[PDB]
């Protein structure tokens, strides 16, 4: 009342912003209230085990670092193969607290760093949208960003992966570029180069930034809107950004001799070839001017995003992961509700008033949408831009219907604000439900309250009851955990940087017992860890993914007898019952995944030796492993650890 | 046959251009020449140390581009696209960008 | 600690209040003198 | 806040600031004057005034109006 | 040129993409129910062609409705035409936002 | 001039953790003096 318009306005903007921030930080906090604060899934177990070694030992003792506890015979270098972004933002955030005598743990400032960086995303989004248009349509973006279900899936409290901290860097870089294009100041461009540098060091998806920018300038150059502002900004950002990007040891000399970063360069030369021509035309006349008138190819990984079928045909490892398939009508709406509708309206409102800044948002939305269409995992990029577009659209509708009200036809004018409020509420509800029920489930804690924590008990056993120089060999999926929890030297890791060693391990499985033993001697493997999952109903059994093992071991020069369409039955169906193919019933994988199993009564009224996951009886009821004596089998038979026997003493053929 | 126009253009650019702006062009030519020499020596011998030549060449392309940016902003004629960017706030910005560029060049070179 | 249900209810209430407040802010914005 | 860190000083920008500050002083003075005059008229003219307190209130209101006129002349 | 003639193309591509055309082409799903049931039982991302194109069309309507609404507000429009245009926009908005929700519930029983 | 000299003293001897602090100090001194001189110049130009 008595408060002036200024004070009221700013106190409302501040209130709403603070509330949005708290909302975002307190909605990705479900996996912690239910189960204790522990990092989850296959990747966050490596980033953690690296940030920890970078905390105690100074940065200079981590830039170069040879980890001889992964790919045992080979050994992988962690110093120059990983983007050191997350580890230096977490080490710094931990060191500052220690300097302030907070003395927090390194496993507690490393779990709550995704939600914290999803509380700074809100502010950056609010500004990135307070630039394209009025503050009025900026807040409406922040709150929607706070509770966007697709983004929340990759940034819950416990997912220490460079994917909930990458979006923040992308937004900051875009805000810097938008400011540079809007104003043209050298300083702003610089402050963008720096953001790109802090983004090329944390997220492997920085090719987007050196491919949307050239696209943006090309469009701002084909329609005839290329002024000196864009020229100055682009050139400065290019130079500084590329030189900064080359610093990182992992990137090396990629920006200058690769076909992924050839866009920026081409647009640079076509920028000059344009500015100079304009200058010449200004100082000349039509008549005289008329008179005068090694590089590597597209790497398969990034090429798979263009051709959506290249993966299936050629790369037999990128198609394995579930989250590598095209998105359906049931993923877009499930993760983004009411945003999908808002996207066309936001586009239309942009296309209505083209400007230097907007022609960038439209390009980003058009590209990101297609990239999300090809692969479900890319939904990271899509949700923020869609949210920004949604913010620019609902607000416009509200603004259009906010002036018609007599206080500021009346019934029709209200009908819109009321419908919009109802849609916003429905969106908040659906977002909370999606975060709660589904996108929040601990990976290593199979639960139905009954808790199955075998994935931890077996690793702890390994870590405590094996010689300090074991060689636990398991599928590349579990490499990150075994080295962070079991603390052994797993033969294959999750980076899959050698497609012959992994093929080797594949061959060692789904083969005759002899061949397997022979392959399990060159690498000096001792223990063997297979995730049975049959007795508990686990969906992702080792047998379930055993097709990938047979299809990635028989695709190299070393082994070809393992050809597919041989483990199948005459009718080509993968049945693991008594009528299955004889070779299948004899491979090392199955032989070590159903050993002394055709006796347990898994179900009330079923044949003794039943399998819950495949709903079929076992074929090889009783057999004795020749080389693999048993060593441990967890209470629920969820993870079985065997141990390769040594060469026979008397030199007999067996064992 | 096409030299008359070139000479006329140069003459024009030697009367219609204010001082304290030609000097910028001279320094720009200097950078363009040091870059040309660098590239020529690279072609003549090839590159054993790649990061050495690459960062002893960017350290010139970046400077050249910063100089051109300063000439653009300083130019009074081009004071419609840039609003509120006084010449002093352009020179200081150029100095800051140059400092970053040189620091990174020093870090990258051997 | 805090029951999951409690946190969900708090999230719902906060989100609804934040959206109503955003609408109110749009009304105040248009009404500028 | 106490650090200017500005290379170029523009007169119109500072003029707007000063005019807004003056308009704030004036609005506060008008609000205070209306509150005072109304309170004096309500607390001194209930049933008996004797033309003594009313004269003092009129003098105070004239002084306030004179100060507001001086501030308006200064801003003009 | 013709800046709008581009927004039309973009909207058409958006309709084709949000109907999972990439999924259809990559992994051909039979557009049939095994009495035919259009929607898949429980898979979060399992698209039959009928579930896809039909769901997408709804989103496109859920966008054109708003565009029609905002366009109607333009002044100097006869009341007879304005009323019809606003009616169409409201019907498209409400109908798309309810049909999509019902479709989602049907595809994934236990929703909300 | 000292800032540029440092750009050479960080080549031979120093590491990226001592050069940065020195720059953080010399640059600040350069910035404050520069700003003052630039303001004076701007006033004189008008
Ligand atoms: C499956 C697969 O693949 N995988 C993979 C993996 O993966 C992974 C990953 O990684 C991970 N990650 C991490 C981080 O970890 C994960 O990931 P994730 O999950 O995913 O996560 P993230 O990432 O984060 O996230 C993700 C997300 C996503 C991404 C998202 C996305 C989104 C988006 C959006 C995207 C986008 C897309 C796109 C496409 C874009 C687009 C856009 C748009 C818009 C569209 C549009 C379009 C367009 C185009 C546009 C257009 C536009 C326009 C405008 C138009 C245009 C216009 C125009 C005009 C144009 C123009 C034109 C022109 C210009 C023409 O996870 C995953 C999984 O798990 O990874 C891995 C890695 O690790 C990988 O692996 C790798 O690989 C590689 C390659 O490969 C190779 O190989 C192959 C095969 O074969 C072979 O191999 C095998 C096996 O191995 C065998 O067996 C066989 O036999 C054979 O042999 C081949 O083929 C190829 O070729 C290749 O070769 C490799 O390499 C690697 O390896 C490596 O590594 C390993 C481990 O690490 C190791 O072990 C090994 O050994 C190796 O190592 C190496 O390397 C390293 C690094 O690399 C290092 O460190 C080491 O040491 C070594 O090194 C060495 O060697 C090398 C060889 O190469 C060399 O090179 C080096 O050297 C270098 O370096 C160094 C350092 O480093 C240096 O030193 C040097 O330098 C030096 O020397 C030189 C000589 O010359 C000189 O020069 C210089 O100077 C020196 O320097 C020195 O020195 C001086 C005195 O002297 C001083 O001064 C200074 O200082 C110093 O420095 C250099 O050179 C050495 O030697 C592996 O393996 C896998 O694969
Ligand atoms: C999902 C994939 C679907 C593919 C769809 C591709 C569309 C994505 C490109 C988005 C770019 C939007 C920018 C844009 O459209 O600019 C508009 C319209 O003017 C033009 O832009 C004309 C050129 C349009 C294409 C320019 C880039 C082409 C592809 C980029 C490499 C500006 O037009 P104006 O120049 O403002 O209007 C003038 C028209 N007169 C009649 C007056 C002459
Ligand atoms: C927001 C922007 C900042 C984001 C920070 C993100 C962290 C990324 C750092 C990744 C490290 C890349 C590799 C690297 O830094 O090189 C290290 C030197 O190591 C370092 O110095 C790391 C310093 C990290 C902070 C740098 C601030 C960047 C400001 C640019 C002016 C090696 O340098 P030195 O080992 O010191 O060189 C020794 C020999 N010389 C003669 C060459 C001096
Ligand atoms: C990590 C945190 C750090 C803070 C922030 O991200 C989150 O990064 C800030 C930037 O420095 C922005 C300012 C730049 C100068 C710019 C001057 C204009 O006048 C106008 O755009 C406002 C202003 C001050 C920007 C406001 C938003 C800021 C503070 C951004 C936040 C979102
Ligand atoms: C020899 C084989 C090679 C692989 C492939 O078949 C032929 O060659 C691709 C085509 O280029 C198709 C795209 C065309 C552009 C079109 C853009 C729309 O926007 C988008 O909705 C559909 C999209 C991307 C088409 C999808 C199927 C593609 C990728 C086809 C693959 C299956
Ligand atoms: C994981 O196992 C390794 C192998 O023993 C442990 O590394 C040893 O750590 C102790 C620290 O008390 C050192 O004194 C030894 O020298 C290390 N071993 C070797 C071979 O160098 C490591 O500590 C274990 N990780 C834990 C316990 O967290
Ligand atoms: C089995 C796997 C699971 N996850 C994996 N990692 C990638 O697939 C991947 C990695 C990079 S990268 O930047 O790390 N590159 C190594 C420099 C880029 C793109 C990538 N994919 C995005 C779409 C197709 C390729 S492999
Ligand atoms: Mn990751």
């Amino acid at each position: 009342l008595r408060l002036s318009y200024e004070k009221q306005d700013t106190l409302l903007k501040l209130l709403i912003l603070s509330m949005a921030a708290v909302l975002s930080f307190s909605t990705r906090l479900f996996a912690v209230l239910r189960f204790e604060s522990v990092i989850h899934e296959f990747d966050p177990y490596f980033n953690y085990r690296t940030t920890r070694f970078l905390a105690e030992e100074g940065f200079y003792k981590f830039h170069n670092w040879f980890d001889d506890r992964a790919w045992y015979p080979l050994g992988r270098i962690i110093g120059g193969t990983i983007y050191p972004g997350l580890m230096i933002t977490s080490a710094a955030i931990y060191h500052v607290l220690h300097f302030f005598h907070i003395t927090i743990d390194i496993r507690n400032v490393c779990v709550f760093l995704a939600p914290l960086f999803s509380s700074f995303t809100t502010i950056v989004t609010y500004h990135l949208t307070k630039e394209l248009k009025d503050a009025g349509a900026g807040l409406l973006a922040a709150a929607m960003i706070a509770v966007v279900p697709g983004y929340i899936s990759r940034s819950v409290a416990g997912s220490y992966d460079n994917e909930g901290i990458a979006i923040f860097c992308m937004l900051l870089t875009y805000y810097m570029w938008i400011k540079a294009v809007k104003t043209g100041s050298i300083c702003w461009a610089a402050k963008c180069a720096l953001a790109y540098f802090y983004m090329v060091s944390s997220w492997g998806g920085y090719v987007f930034l050196i491919n949307l920018i050239p696209l943006h300038v090309l469009v701002l150059m084909l329609t005839g809107r290329f002024s000196h502002r864009i020229y100055v900004a682009y050139c400065t950002v290019y130079c500084l950004g590329t030189i900064l990007s080359m610093q990182i040891s992992f990137v090396g000399f990629q920006p200058v001799l690769s076909s992924e970063h050839m866009a920026a360069f081409g647009v640079f030369g076509l920028c000059q070839i344009h500015a100079f021509v304009d200058y010449l035309r200004s100082k000349l006349n039509p008549q005289q001017f008329e008179v005068l008138f090694k590089i590597s190819p597209w790497t398969g990984r990034f090429y798979s995003l263009l051709d959506p079928s290249y993966a299936k045909n050629n790369i037999p490892i990128i198609a394995s992961v579930s989250e590598h398939q095209p998105t359906t009508w049931s993923s877009y709406y499930f993760d983004l509700q009411l945003l999908v509708f808002m996207f066309p309206v936001g586009l239309y409102y942009c296309f209505s008033n083209l400007s230097d800044a907007r022609i960038f948002i439209i390009m980003y939305g058009v590209t990101s949408m297609y990239f999300s269409a090809v692969m479900v995992r890319l939904m990271l990029v899509l949700a923020p831009v869609m949210c920004i577009l949604s913010g620019i659209g609902v607000s416009q509708v509200l603004s259009t219907y906010m002036k018609n009200l007599d206080i500021s036809k009346n019934e029709v004018a209200s009908g819109m604000i009321l419908v919009m409020a109802f849609f916003l509420i429905t969106y908040t509800f659906h977002s909370t439900w999606v975060t709660s029920e589904a996108y929040s489930s601990p990976s290593i804690v199979l639960s139905a309250r009954i808790i199955f924590d075998d994935f931890r008990e077996a690793y702890y056993w390994l870590r405590h009851n094996t010689p300090e120089d074991a060689k636990v060999m398991s599928w590349w999926d579990y490499g990150y955990q075994i080295t962070a929890m079991a603390n052994r030297t797993i033969l294959v890791d999750n980076n899959t940087w050698n497609n012959t060693h992994i093929s080797r391990v594949g061959q060692a499985m789904a083969s005759t017992e002899e061949k397997a033993y022979e392959i399990m001697r060159e690498l000096d493997v001792s223990y063997v860890l297979v995730i049975f999952g049959g007795l508990t109903g686990y969906s992702s059994d080792d047998i379930n993914k055993f097709l990938w093992m047979v299809r990635i071991g028989g695709s190299t020069d070393t082994g070809k007898h393992i050809k597919e369409n041989d483990y199948y039955t005459p009718t080509g169906e993968f049945r693991v019952d008594r009528e299955g193919s004889p070779v299948l019933l004899n491979c090392l994988m199955y032989k070590m995944c159903y050993y002394r199993f055709g006796q347990v009564y898994t179900e009330a009224k079923r044949p003794p030796g039943f399998d819950r996951v495949r709903n079929a009886e076992i074929g090889n009821k009783d057999f004795e492993l020749d080389v693999l004596e048993e060593a441990y089998t967890t209470e629920h038979w969820l993870v079985r650890i065997y141990k390769v026997k040594d060469l026979d003493n008397r030199g007999l053929s067996r064992t | 046959s096409v030299v008359s126009v070139i000479s006329r253009f140069l003459e024009e650019y030697l009367s219609s251009t204010p001082q304290r702006l030609k000097l910028l062009d001279a320094y720009l030519l200097y950078i363009l020449l040091t870059g040309a020499l660098q590239f020529g020596y690279c072609l003549l011998v090839g590159t054993f140390p790649f990061n050495s030549f690459l960062s002893g060449f960017i350290s010139c392309v970046g400077s050249f581009i910063l100089a051109v940016c300063l000439r653009i902003q300083i130019n009074p004629q081009n004071k419609a696209d840039f609003q509120g960017i006084s010449p002093e706030r352009a020179f200081a910005d150029f100095l800051f960008a140059s400092t970053i560029l040189h620091l990174v060049v020093m870090n990258f070179v051997g | 600690m805090i029951t999951d249900v409690q946190l969900a209810i708090f999230a719902n209430m906060l989100g609804v209040s934040l959206f109503l407040l955003v609408v109110l802010y749009h009304y105040v914005a248009v009404n500028n003198p | 806040v106490r650090l200017d860190f500005s290379i170029t000083k523009d007169p119109a920008a500072e003029a707007r600031m000063k005019v807004a500050c003056i308009t704030e002083q004036v609005l506060t003075l008008v609000n205070k004057r209306i509150g005072l005059y109304r309170h004096f008229d309500e607390t001194v003219n209930r049933y008996k005034q004797s033309r003594d307190i009313s004269t003092l209130n009129s003098g105070k209101k004239s002084l306030e109006t004179e100060h507001k006129a001086l501030t308006s002349e200064i801003a003009l | 040129p013709s800046a709008m003639t581009v927004y039309a193309l973009v909207v058409v591509s958006y309709f084709l993409i949000t109907g999972g055309i990439i999924y259809d082409v990559i992994v051909e799903p039979p557009s049939v129910g095994s009495r035919p049931v259009a929607f898949l039982a429980y898979r979060v991302n399992g698209q039959y062609i009928m579930e896809g194109l039909a769901s997408s069309f709804l989103f496109t309507m859920g966008g054109l409705g708003f565009i029609i609404l905002d366009r109607s507000n333009a002044p100097n429009i006869p009341k007879l035409n304005r009323f019809l245009l606003l009616f169409i926009g409201f019907v498209c908005v409400l109908l798309s936002f309810f049909m999509a929700r019902v479709f989602m519930r049907m595809k994934l029983p236990g929703y909300l | 001039a000292a800032m540029l000299g440092l750009m050479y003293v960080y080549w031979t001897q120093l590491n990226m953790f001592q050069t940065l602090k020195y720059l953080a100090i010399l640059g600040s001194v350069t910035f404050l003096a520069g700003n003052r001189m630039l303001a004076q110049q701007a006033v004189k130009r008008t």
